[PDB]
DNA sequence: AACAGGATGTATATATGTGACACGTGCCTGGAGACTAGGGAGTAATCCCCTTGGCGGTTAAAACGCGGGGGACAGCGCGTAC
DNA sequence: TACGCGCTGTCCCCCGCGTTTTAACCGCCAAGGGGATTACTCCCTAGTCTCCAGGCACGTGTCACATATATACATCCTGTTC
């Protein structure tokens, strides 16, 4: 039920929509999140600097994957990635995903 | 077709149950070659048929060991990881909800008494 | 029922919802070709009293699609190494060895060679 | 409950269990943050976020598995910042 | 040349060879080992040593792959 | 007449200085004595995977002479793509 | 020389919903039929180039044991870090 | 808040590397042959437009279920101390 124009985005904003800057969010991966991943590998103890490095490793990994999916996104002109652009990005980087798509 | 292949499909002719014909469309869809013979689509299904059955068969044995009937993504990882030959075929990939096979190392588990080697005092 | 082959309606499906009794129509959904029926068929053969979960099929549907892409892709590359313009069972018989190692090649070739052999010599 | 040996108990449970270890929405707002710099107002579906999370979890687990073997190589147990440097570069990622 | 001929002969007999192909086999194998030694060295410093050992070699391969 | 020379291998043609020289190409100052035995196993493992693919290419082309193109096709699949000896 | 303590892992019967299937209608598209038709392959002669070895003539890379320096392995230990 | 565990300090003790024999092995020079990889010519059997037909198999309603996922009782094994 169309009721306005969105254009770039934020359709019918006025004072009804909500948005935040989202300055830093890599800190959301805290000690329990990193420890659980280490438990799967078989780690006993983890240093403090590894926790920040683990966030940095995740940041670089996400940045590399997104730029590939973004390129496919503009080709299809869609404003959202549904299931395949992530899969195609993962396939090209050697991280091919089975399930959730294809 | 009184004696032709109206009753028997292309897949049933070769004894397979995989679509075969859908694969034949995929070769043309994928532009893999200018011309595709009849041998190519049936052969590709034949590789899939044994691969489909074997992996499920190995996974199905894990479900009984896991005290479950329906196969969950956990058993799919277990079947692949257990077979070392399957590791070469795949294993540089990510399986959704697959899990990780236990790989505990011997450096952990201090089997020796936690007290100091020289004496009881730590 | 006479003949509907002359088609002024190809997209068809539901546009205005001009229906008589049951409504029951929507926009023409794209055909998502899935190996779900065929994967379950061989699963019954190896283990009848197992069943399956939906998430398992999603993983295995991707597996079958990607495996075919690798086999057909490698065969296509082999189809360019030599100047042959036609791909037959032989082109994939050699293609199995590069990707499927050890006993997997033996099982794939034996099943594949038997399938093409029994595909012909019939009818 | 000795802290060193209790971690071994967690390894058995977490490896046996299958679940998403990292939080969903904090990761969902994380990927959205990166997208804004690349392309403002770039939307994500529910399936896309989960697919990115699972791939990220598997990638981090593999790195933890490799860094664990780097520790025993140096006659150690815990992971130090040197471990993550050796593992990443030897894979052809860092350099 | 004798080494590569026997390796091919071990699986398929009656194989011919070319000098250019032999050079290609040698160059790829040498660079594969050369890159491994530098990769293996980074494992040695992590262990506070300069020696190269099978412990270093096995670890160097495993993280990069080639063992699974 | 099956009985032919089968004892050890030509892998001993990879000499002790040659293994050291290969390490000298990288940054080393000391390598253990087991590296010489290790290099023999590592070289054979890498060679077997590459040569098996090259044999398949030669068989598919219905040829017997292993050409440089067959070698690079085998390599490019698993990395270490040899620039040169092609085209 | 070996027992206490509190929680996690077991059986065993116990509830539910969502995942799954079965009807009953409905309609293209994907297979199937059956000849006419032009172009990639089976199959014959042609032709030079490719690999296998004779076949000698110096020379730079192995092959191996001894020597004396030094670096990896390994023992404890007080205080830092998870 | 606490001990598990980095890091320092130190030399067993077991070798990687330097220095000489040691001449046999890798290596290139001047030519032939038998076998095998491309041009050139003939003829041939699948898929491929004609040009139509009917069955599978995918959704939209309509009913009606079966195992996964955790709960109430009831009761043992494991791990880490004193």
């Amino acid at each position: 039920s169309g009721r306005g124009k969105g254009g770039k985005g934020l359709g019918k904003g006025g004072a009804k929509r909500h948005r935040k800057v989202l300055r830093d969010n890599i800190q959301g991966i805290t000690k329990p999140a990193i420890r659980r991943l280490a438990r799967r590998g078989g780690v006993k103890r983890i240093s403090g600097l590894i926790y920040e490095e683990t966030r940095g490793v995740l940041k670089v990994f996400l940045e590399n994957v997104i730029r590939d999916a973004v390129t496919y996104t503009e080709h299809a002109k869609r404003k959202t990635v549904t299931a395949m652009d992530v899969v195609y990005a993962l396939k090209r980087q050697g991280r091919t995903l089975y399930g959730f798509g294809g | 077709g009184k004696t032709r292949a109206k009753a028997k499909t292309r897949s049933s002719r070769a004894g397979l149950q995989f679509p075969v014909g859908r694969v034949h469309r995929l070769l043309r869809k994928g532009n893999y070659a200018e011309r595709v013979g009849a041998g190519a689509p049936v052969y590709l299904a034949a590789v899939l048929e044994y691969l489909t059955a074997e992996i499920l068969e190995l996974a199905g044995n894990a479900a009984r060991d896991n005290k479950k009937t329906r196969i969950i993504p956990r058993h799919l990882q277990l079947a692949v990881r257990n077979d070392e030959e399957l590791n070469k075929l795949l294993g540089r990939v990510t399986i959704a909800q697959g899990g990780v096979l236990p790989n505990i190392q011997s450096v952990l588990l201090p089997k020796k008494t936690e007290s100091s080697k020289s004496a009881k005092s730590k | 029922m006479a003949k509907s082959a002359p088609a002024p309606k190809k997209g068809s499906k539901k546009a205005v919802t001009k229906t008589q009794k049951k409504d029951g129509k929507k926009r023409r959904k794209s055909r998502k070709e899935s190996y779900a029926i065929y994967v379950y068929k061989v699963l019954k053969q190896v283990h009848p009293d197992t069943g399956i979960s939906s998430k398992a099929m999603s993983i295995m549907n991707s597996f079958v699609n990607d495996v075919f892409e690798r086999i057909a892709g490698e065969a296509s590359r082999l189809a360019h190494y030599n100047k042959r313009s036609t791909i037959t069972s032989r082109e994939i018989q050699t293609a199995v060895r590069l990707l499927l190692p050890g006993e997997l090649a033996k099982h794939a070739v034996s099943e594949g060679t038997k399938a093409v052999t029994k595909y012909t010599s019939a009818k | 409950y000795r802290p060193g040996t209790v971690a071994l108990r967690e390894i058995r449970r977490y490896q046996k269990s299958t679940e998403l270890l990292i939080r969903k929405l904090p990761f969902q707002r994380l990927v959205r943050e990166i997208a804004q710099d690349f392309k403002t107002d770039l939307r994500f579906q529910s399936s896309a976020v989960m697919a990115l999370q699972e791939a990220s979890e598997a990638y981090l687990v593999a790195l933890f598995e490799d860094t664990n073997l780097c520790a025993i190589h140096a006659k150690r147990v815990t992971i130090m910042p040197k471990d993550i440097q050796l593992a990443r570069r030897i894979r052809g990622e860092r350099a």
